[PDB]
């Protein structure tokens, strides 16, 4: 069917949209569009198609898009827009991003931190008053945690620019969010958001016919995709 | 939709008897859409569909108020 009002041009003044910074999440009642820019995160809430039409008798010529009422959404609501703080802040010139909804309806946005970690911005559920919270996922060795009081930062090995995520993907299972980060050092890292810990590190060069030169060059063109089979309960990773 | 036309047809049923209730179901019909060009042409296709049932047989507003 030809949909009426089926196209929208959103202009986020002064903010450049990230490559792969747009994520769409479906819920039983709403379609949620999550947008990452260079400086801001946005959430748009649109009615689900099954909720727009209460009557089987709609003449085909008047079927509206989910975008028909988009001009009624208050985009200046602090629940729907947040400015990314400069510290710990986003790494300059990164394109890696992912966004998702939690089981609790919270909007989460993950991006590379300036420190080489993953910065996670958490917005409250759309129907609840709450403050935006920020968490930074860092690979801290248990030894780095225990020694935190006795040695200056210069010996600690700051996570160099080589740890920077180049591709991010997320899989939500039960009540946790597993973040997969393919980094410039050719390693795939898996994070629990709930436990704030790195659960897995795999070296992708173990699967490549290695030339000695690749280990010295930052992997800037790498891409990661996830697919989940509900029928098998199996998660696949395409790298 | 069919539910809206069948709610106005039930507020005309009460309009023969008294106005106060049917004036609040027109005030709740300012919980409408309000874009002139086709949704006001969607309460048009409701007022028209009842002016086609009042010339027809027994009009579908009837039953509740006889």
């Amino acid at each position: 069917i030809n949909l009426v009002n089926n196209a929208v041009r959103l202009r986020i003044l002064n903010c450049s949209i990230l490559p792969g910074g747009v994520h769409i999440c479906e819920t039983p009642n709403n379609i949620v569009v999550l947008i990452l820019t260079n400086q801001t995160v946005h959430r748009l809430i649109l009615p689900h198609p099954s909720r727009m039409y209460r009557s089987e008798i709609i003449s085909d010529s008047h079927i509206q898009s989910i975008f028909t009422d988009i001009g009624k959404t208050n985009f200046h609501d602090p629940s729907n827009t947040y400015v990314i703080p400069a510290i710990p802040g986003r790494a300059p010139n990164t394109t890696a991003s992912t966004a998702w909804l939690s089981s609790d309806g919270e909007a989460l946005f993950a991006l590379p931190s300036i420190s080489g970690g993953i910065l996670v911005i958490k917005m409250p559920p759309h129907d609840m008053e709450g403050l935006v919270t920020i968490a930074e996922l860092k690979q801290s060795s248990v030894m780095q945690r225990l020694l935190t009081g006795w040695m200056p930062s210069s010996i600690r090995g700051d996570q160099g620019p080589a740890h920077l995520p180049v591709s991010l993907a997320v899989h939500t299972l039960d009540h946790d969010s597993y973040l997969f980060a393919l980094c410039q050092d050719h390693k795939l890292r898996m994070w629990s958001y709930k436990d704030q810990m790195c659960l897995m590190v795999a070296d992708m060069l173990e699967y490549v016919p290695v030339s000695k030169d690749i280990r010295q060059t930052a992997g800037t063109g790498h891409k990661l995709r996830l697919a989940f089979s509900e029928t098998l309960g199996i998660l696949y990773l395409g790298v | 939709k069919t539910k809206h036309l069948k709610a106005a047809f039930l507020r005309y049923c009460r309009k023969d008897i008294l106005g106060a209730q049917s004036m609040v179901d027109s005030l709740f019909s300012d919980s409408d859409m309000e874009p002139d060009d086709e949704l006001d042409l969607a309460v048009n296709q409701i007022s028209v569909d009842l002016i086609d049932d009042y010339p027809a047989s027994d009009p579908r507003w009837a039953e509740s108020v006889p």
